[PDB]
């Protein structure tokens, strides 16, 4: 039947279709989440256990969106204990001073970093999708 | 799975500090507003004659903005040791960390 190469290409087409399906589902779930909630589009510091992330919903796509660290992924403020008021306050400082460099789960993060965020664990995008 | 992309050109003090009590955090100073505290003491300003006075702030915001800016050459007042040993201030420091 097909050569190993044709099957490999079939799997990259399948990854594209899967990522598209996942992005659309998460967009729709965002609209459903943002139905009756003010400040949904405003940055909040969220505790992921090991780190804080300043995040909100994107207004166009309704996808999760975080304050970005340079040209990499979301700025994850490493916590040194279960309760780390300093890390949380630095996250607040990020909201105040660094909020114009942002990164969004999905096709944006795919173009920018080579992964969508939704098919790797642990990752803030996947962790929100499990909530 | 996979590894998150990390731009290490951007500095973050939280990367290396593994002891949570060594991190500066802003707390209510019950008497006078807000202060920047860690296990090392309080962030300080020059006292009456080349001494050390606790740096106070009226809002948590001003304390946070000071704490997490790159300003350096900042002195630390530690109430738990001499010189200037204040037992109650030391006890407060220990109780908020």
């Amino acid at each position: 039947e097909l050569t190993r190469y044709m099957r490999i290409k079939n799997t990259v087409n399948d990854w594209k279709s899967l990522t598209d399906s996942k992005t659309k589902l998460e967009s729709d779930r965002g609209r459903l989440l943002a139905a009756g909630k003010d400040d949904i589009f405003e940055f909040k510091c969220v505790d992921f256990g090991a780190y804080f992330i300043a995040m909100r919903l994107d207004k166009k796509t309704y996808l999760p969106q975080a304050i970005r660290r340079g040209t990499g992924d979301a700025w994850m403020v490493k916590k040194a204990a279960k309760v780390d008021p300093s890390a949380q306050q630095f996250c607040q400082y990020l909201i105040k001073h660094k909020s114009n460099n942002v990164i969004t789960c999905g096709n944006e993060m795919l173009n920018e970093l080579g992964y969508s965020g939704y098919f790797m664990s642990p990752h803030w995008c996947s962790d929100l999708s499990n909530m | 799975g996979g590894t998150p992309a990390l731009d290490r050109r951007v500095q973050d003090v939280n990367d290396t500090i593994s002891d949570v009590k060594q991190k500066w955090r802003c707390v209510v100073y019950p008497g006078n507003g807000f202060v920047s505290a860690s296990i090392f003491g309080f962030q300080a300003e020059v006292g009456p004659n080349n001494t050390r006075s606790i740096r106070k702030f009226n809002t948590m915001r001003q304390c946070i903005d000071f704490t997490f800016s790159d300003v350096i050459n900042i002195d630390i007042y530690n109430p738990c040791i001499a010189p200037n040993i204040n037992n109650t201030e030391c006890q407060f420091l220990k109780s908020v960390l």
